[PDB]
C-alpha cells in the first residue's frame, strides 16, 4: 500500500500472496485488491474497508507501519491515497 | 453354507428358487452366473438390510467364486453399504476386504470411490475430499469402464457438497453426462435429480452458459418436469438478458439460492448483456443507445452513464465501445453458443458473401486473362 508500483513490487506481492497464515488474516484479503487488477479501487471505499487497519481492537500489531501516527503514519496515509490515485492511472 | 442359501437366506418371493439355482451355479462353478445373475437378486432392494447380511455370508461364497473385482466386488460393496447402515466402523472392515482382495488396479480405484463416499458422509471437506483428489489421481486417463467415471463424478459432485463451489457442481454434472452410458439412466431417478439440478444445481451460479449444458436435451427435458417457467428463466438470464419479467418470475421459480445470490446474478445478467450486443450483433445492431444498455442492466438511464463503466470495466471479452450512444461495435467475443440455427453463419452473413467473391475473382481472369498464362 505505501510502495510505488515497480516490476520488482508486482513479483513480491504476487509472493507474499497465497500464504496460508496470511489467508487467515481478513486483511490480507483487502490487501489482495492492489495485487490483481480489479479495475479501479475507489479510495473513499478503501477508508470504509480498512477503518479497521486504524484501530483493529483484536490485531493492529503492524498497524503502525502503516498509520501508527504523524510523522510515520500521516505520511503513510499521504502515500496510501497516492499509490490507489497510482493504482487508478494504470488501470 | 448350502443349507444356508437353502432356506435360511431365502425372505423374498421366488428366493428359494433363485437360491437353489445358485447352489447350481455353486456346483457347476458358473462364475459368470453367480457374477450377474446372483448380483442380479441382489441389486434387487425389497430384500434391503437383510439381503446385505445375506450378502456378508455370500461375500464368503463370492471368494471361493474368486468372481473379477471391477464386477463382482462393486456390485457387493453397493449393497454391502445398506447392511452397514450407519458404519462407524463397518466402513472400515469394508474398505480393508476390497484393498486386501483386488483383480485389477481398476479396482483398486472403485475402492476408493467407495472409501471417499463413506468419508464424505461422516466428515466433510477434510481427508474425503483430499480421497477425492486422490481418486482423480487414481481414475488417472481411462474412461473404458465408463461407470467408474461415473463414480469419479459422484466424488466430484460429493466436493460440490463440501463447498459450494457452484462451478465444480457445473464441471462435475458435465461429467456425469459423458459417463453416463446412455438414458439408460433411471429416466424419474434422472428427472428428481434433474428436479435438483432445475432448481438448486442450476439455482447456482455455477452453470449459466447461454444453454451450452441448459439447451443440452437429456437434462432439458428430465428439467421438464421440474417447474417451466423456472427452467425458461435460467435461460433467460443468459441470453435474455435483463428479462425483467423473468426477473420477477426468477423469484416465483426458486427462492432459494435465487434470493441469497440475487445481487450477484444481477451483476452477472448486466455483464451478459454486454457479451450479448457484440456476438449477437455484428455491427449495425451491435451499436445500441444507452438507455437500451440501461434497459439491458435494469438500472436508469442516467445510471447506465455511472453503470455502463462498471460493465465495461469486467472485461470479460476485449473490445472497442464508444460512449457517444454507449453502442458497442467491440472486437473480441466469445460467445458460449450460436443462437438459432447459426442463421447468421448461413447466406444471412457467411457464405453469401463468399459466393460474391469468387464472381469478383472471375473479373479479375477476365481483367488479365492473357496476364494468367
Amino acid at each position: 500500500i505505501l510502495a510505488p508500483f515497480d516490476n520488482e513490487q508486482s513479483d513480491l506481492v504476487h509472493r507474499i500472496s497465497g500464504d496460508k497464515k496470511l489467508e487467515e488474516i481478513p486483511k490480507y484479503k483487502d490487501l489482495l485488491k492492489l495485487f490483481t487488477t480489479m479495475e479501479l479501487m475507489r479510495w473513499s471505499t478503501l477508508v470504509e474497508d480498512y477503518g479497521m487497519e486504524l484501530r483493529k481492537g483484536s490485531l493492529e500489531s503492524p498497524a503502525t507501519d502503516v498509520f501508527g501516527s504523524t510523522e510515520e503514519g500521516e505520511k503513510r496515509w499521504k502515500d496510501l491515497k497516492n499509490r490507489v490515485v497510482e493504482h487508478n492511472i494504470r488501470i | 453354507v448350502p443349507g444356508f442359501l437353502q432356506q435360511s437366506q431365502n425372505s423374498g418371493p421366488g428366493q428359494p428358487a433363485v437360491w437353489h439355482r445358485l447352489e447350481e451355479l455353486y456346483t457347476k462353478k458358473l462364475w459368470h452366473q453367480l457374477t450377474l445373475q446372483v448380483l442380479d437378486f441382489v441389486q434387487d432392494p425389497c430384500f434391503a438390510q437383510g439381503d446385505g447380511l445375506i450378502k456378508l455370508y455370500e461375500n464368503f461364497i463370492s471368494e471361493f467364486e474368486h468372481r473379477v473385482n471391477p464386477l463382482s466386488l462393486v456390485e457387493i460393496i453397493l449393497h454391502v453399504v445398506r447392511q452397514m447402515t450407519d458404519p462407524n466402523v463397518a466402513l472400515t472392515f469394508l474398505e480393508k476386504t476390497r484393498e486386501k482382495v483386488k483383480s485389477s488396479d481398476e479396482a483398486v480405484i472403485l475402492c476408493k470411490t467407495a472409501i471417499g463416499a463413506l468419508k464424505l458422509n461422516i466428515g466433510d471437506l477434510q481427508v474425503t475430499k483430499e480421497t477425492i483428489e486422490d481418486v482423480e489421481e487414481m481414475l488417472n486417463n481411462l474412461p473404458g469402464v465408463t461407470s467408474v467415471h461415473s463414480r469419479f463424478y459422484d466424488l466430484s459432485s460429493k466436493y460440490y457438497q463440501t463447498i459450494g463451489n457452484h462451478a465444480s457442481y457445473y464441471k462435475d454434472a458435465l461429467r456425469f453426462l459423458g459417463c453416463v452410458d446412455i438414458k439408460d439412466l433411471p429416466v424419474s431417478e434422472q428427472q428428481e435429480r434433474a428436479f435438483t439440478l432445475g432448481l438448486a444445481g442450476l439455482l447456482g451460479e455455477g452453470v449459466f452458459n447461454f444453454g451450452e449444458l441448459l439447451m443440452h436435451p437429456v437434462l432439458e427435458s428430465l428439467r421438464n418436469t421440474d417447474r417451466q417457467w423456472l427452467i425458461d428463466t435460467l435461460y433467460a438470464f443468459n441470453s435474455g438478458n435483463v428479462e425483467r419479467f423473468q426477473t420477477l418470475k426468477t423469484a416465483w421459480g426458486q427462492q432459494p439460492d435465487l434470493a441469497a445470490n440475487e445481487a450477484q446474478l444481477l451483476r452477472k445478467i448486466q455483464l451478459l448483456c454486454l457479451m450479448e450486443m457484440t456476438f449477437t450483433r455484428p455491427a449495425n445492431h451491435r451499436q445500441l443507445t444507452f438507455e437500451e444498455i440501461a434497459k439491458s442492466a435494469k438500472i436508469t438511464v442516467n445510471e447506465v452513464e455511472l453503470l455502463v463503466m462498471k460493465a465495461l470495466s469486467v472485461g470479460l471479452v476485449k473490445g472497442s465501445i464508444d460512449e457517444v450512444d454507449k453502442r458497442v461495435h467491440m472486437t473480441w467475443v466469445q460467445p458460449r453458443v450460436l443462437d438459432l440455427q447459426q442463421i447468421k453463419g448461413m447466406k444471412d452473413r457467411l457464405e453469401f458473401w463468399c459466393t460474391d467473391v469468387k464472381s469478383m475473382e472471375m473479373l479479375v481472369e477476365h481483367q488479365a486473362h492473357d496476364i494468367l498464362t
